[PDB]
């Protein structure tokens, strides 16, 4: 059952840090998530310091199950001590849309540039 | 421009879903070194989505055979799946789940320690005399990810070597022999080619290539675009199964309990039509009658929504209690998505691309097949299984349940023909100094390219396109309108624009790789659509509403004259593509009825389909 424990990687920029949380926030295995960590990353990432990007790494890469970090987001199911910071509560108030937004499609990448 | 690394193992598996992590961790066990490619990370796959169960006749409940299951497969398949294929995935069923829960899946039991079974809709006994079946093993609702869990566990503990965040790009290919795959790593952006002397491609679906479908934006099917561009057929592609209820814009899955806890569909005059069309089952029916349902009613002007483009489906009228108790997680996705309060409003829905029967067509040992002059011939070194393989155990429609077992019996099938036809450390087959130049010049191009169309315009026309013309509703015009559509969005491929110029994490390059992956699906599902006149599980035109067998199986066989080949349509569809031009070339090949054993297993002959 032991999987290789997370490790929070401290050898790449944050340049190459934003990138690699893009890719790996885009690319999820459900619909539901890949439609809101891409449009959470949409509005956070290039914002967000080193400091929120260490803990939006952990948030989203060190869950084996997708489920969870979806439950967790929508409060369907308690997230561990571990993983409630500011992170999870900035997701928590994405998921719960104020401003009526799409969340629809995944957002196209021509934001970047 | 390009350094290539070069990476030698015994075998290398694309994909690390159900079926690569079995085939995988398979071969590891075997004792090859084998690789695992994989754009993701093994439990980011699609498999992860599934929270349903596996179908098996362990017997764990009633009295069950491993036989009545495969009756339901040859039935629900419209008998133009291969019947080797399904009695060989039938009759592995109950090994496999018990080899599964020796691996550790904590399976739910019942309450003298067996595997409990539950009644997944369309399973029955007595080769279909009567009597609902329970075959469905499930591990609570986290059936998908345990199996990725245990699989990709146990693979590690084989020292299966792991290519995590790799998209591979081609097949390496030789006298028409595969000798490994060449990749691109993501993070750094270096292109590796992993060579072997066996392939297994377990890269998913294609779900993608239409604007609303249940699956992530990774399936992408790209291990049939390796296909395609290795000038190897793809089969049964033009195959798309509809989930009927899922919300309308983005896609997620509305479960069929919605309807079952008092659900009802909705048009834009206040009508449960479901009333009309199904009078006995109502909104309950079979998926293809409701899905059909809800196209006609889109068709003959009754859509709701500013564009009527979709239905409703309506839980209000249920009490809260009921909505939040037996139905969890409903009201959480409806508002997420759709910014719909269950309680008051109703849910946007519409038919859902959910699983792609077709693919790479392989025979019942996992071996990818090619069609040299009417006949079938293996690909030595290249393997498929899952979703991206055409076993084909599935046939015009796949039944529930049935697509994780065709994961694990498939992937280990793969293991066991390369096992059982080589050995660990033998030659790793040569490759010219220059092999993957023209995959390495196609990813060069696409990084700098600046043209007049950006890919997300490009994949949105296709989607779009895709929705409109090859989806439920297929008929002549439109689906030949459609083919010369998605034939010009490929000749505008050429003009591309593209923004991120790096190899750091080249998201912008990773997605135009897989819009030509989708260009080339797309292209071979139109194509075998627009042909393919008849209507057979997932397929249905209205300008030919009868399924056309060899012989009318309405009447007596014989007395009757068998149609040839040529005429008739219980035949497998093959797909090339010329990626140069984008001609599509179409070719067919004939369905399997003969069983593994006669002796031990009986061909079901053809029936009328019974809804
Ligand atoms: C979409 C879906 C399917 C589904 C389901 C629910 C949803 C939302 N629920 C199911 C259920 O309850 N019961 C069942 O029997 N089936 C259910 N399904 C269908 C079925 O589970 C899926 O079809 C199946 O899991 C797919 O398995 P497969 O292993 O073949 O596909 P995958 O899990 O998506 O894995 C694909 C892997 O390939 C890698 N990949 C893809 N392209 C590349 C490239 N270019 N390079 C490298 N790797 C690549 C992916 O990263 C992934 O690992
Ligand atoms: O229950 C659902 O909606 C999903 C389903 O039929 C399957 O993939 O087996
Ligand atoms: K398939």
């Amino acid at each position: 059952i032991p999987l290789p424990p997370w490790q929070e990687r401290t050898d790449e920029s944050i340049e190459t840090k934003r990138a690699r949380l893009l890719y790996e926030s885009r690319k999820r295995g459900m619909l539901e998530n890949c439609i809101l960590l891409s449009l959470f990353a949409k509005e956070h990432l290039q914002h967000m310091t080193e400091k929120q990007l260490n803990l939006y790494d952990r948030l989203i890469n060190e869950p084996s199950n997708d489920w969870d970090i979806y439950y967790w987001a929508t409060e369907a199911k308690p997230a561990p001590e571990i993983f409630e910071n500011e992170v999870m509560a900035l997701l928590r108030d994405f998921a719960k849309n104020k401003n009526k937004e799409q969340r629809l499609r995944a957002p196209d990448l021509e934001y970047l540039f | 421009q390009y350094p290539v690394v070069d990476h030698e193992f015994d075998a290398v598996v694309v994909g690390a879903g159900g079926a690569g992590l079995r085939a995988a961790f398979g071969l590891s066990e075997a004792g090859f070194n084998t690789a695992c490619v994989t754009k993701l990370f093994p439990t980011r796959s699609h498999t992860v989505a599934a929270q349903g169960g596996i179908n098996a006749a362990l017997g764990n409940m009633e009295e069950d055979n491993w036989r009545w299951h495969f009756y339901d497969t040859v039935k629900g398949s419209d008998w133009l799946g291969d019947q080797d294929a399904i009695h060989y995935m039938t009759e592995q069923a109950p090994a496999a789940v018990v080899e599964l829960e020796n691996y550790g899946m904590p399976f739910s039991r019942t309450e003298d320690g067996k595997i409990y079974q539950r009644a997944f809709g369309g399973q029955s006994l007595k080769f279909g005399k009567g009597g609902q079946a329970h075959r469905c093993c499930c591990v609570a609702d986290r059936t998908g990810h345990s199996l990725l869990h245990t699989l990709y566990g146990r693979s590690l503990r084989y020292d299966t070597s792991y290519f995590v965040e790799y998209f591979a790009l081609d097949l390496l290919m030789e006298n028409g022999e595969c000798r490994g795959v060449i990749a691109l790593c993501i993070e750094d952006g270096s292109i590796h080619r992993i060579r072997a002397k066996n392939t297994v491609v377990a890269t998913g679906g294609y779900g993608r290539t239409y604007f609303s479908c249940t699956s992530a934006h990774t399936s992408t099917g790209d291990g049939t675009a390796m296909i395609t561009r290795a000038g190897l057929p793809c089969q049964d592609l033009e195959f798309v199964q509809f989930h009927p209820t899922g919300i309308y814009g983005a896609g997620c899955l509305i479960t069929e309990g919605c309807r079952g806890e008092g659900g009802i569909l909705i048009n834009s005059q206040g009508e449960r039509f479901m009333e009309r069309y199904a009078p006995v089952a109502k909104d309950l029916a079979s998926r293809d009658v409701v899905s059909r349902s809800m196209t006609l009613e889109i068709r003959e002007g009754r859509g709701c929504g500013p564009e009527k483009d979709h239905v409703y489906l309506q839980l209000h009228h249920l009490p809260p209690e009921q909505l939040a108790t037996r139905l969890p997680g409903i009201s959480e996705t409806a508002m997420i998505f759709a910014g719909v309060d269950v309680t008051k409003e109703p849910i946007p829905v519409l038919p859902t691309v959910h699983y792609n029967m077709g693919g790479i067509p392989t025979n019942y040992k996992g071996q990818v097949l090619r069609h040299v002059n009417g006949q079938d011939q293996i690909v030595p070194g290249l393997y498929a299984c899952g979703e991206a393989a055409c076993a084909s155990v599935h046939g015009a429609n796949r039944l529930g349940a049935n697509s994780l077992l065709d994961l694990v019996v498939f992937g280990r099938a793969c293991a066991l023909s390369i096992e059982e036809s080589c050995r660990p450390g033998d030659k790793v087959p040569p490759i010219k100094p220059n092999a993957g130049e023209e995959s390495v010049m196609n990813l060069d191009k696409l990084r700098f390219a600046d043209g007049s169309i950006r890919t997300s315009e490009l994949r949105l026309s296709m989607q779009k396109s895709m929705q409109n013309h090859a989806a439920v509703f297929r008929v002549g015009s439109v689906l030949q309108e459609g083919c010369g559509k998605i034939s010009k969005l490929y000749g505008d491929l050429k003009h591309l624009k593209t923004f991120d110029r790096g190899m750091v994490w080249n998201t912008d390059l990773v997605e135009t790789l897989e819009l030509q992956n989708l260009m080339l699906c797309a292209l071979q599902t139109i194509y075998g659509a627009e042909a393919r006149k008849e209507s057979r599980g997932a397929h249905a035109r209205e300008d030919y509403k009868v399924r056309i067998d060899e012989y009318d199986y309405s009447k007596p066989i014989q007395g009757q004259q068998k149609k040839p080949f040529e005429e008739h349509w219980r035949k497998h569809t093959l797909s090339y593509v010329d990626v140069g031009t984008g001609k599509v070339t179409l070719e067919y090949r004939p369905v399997i009825d003969k069983t593994l054993n006669e002796a031990d297993c009986a061909t079901v002959p053809p029936a009328i389909r019974s809804y």
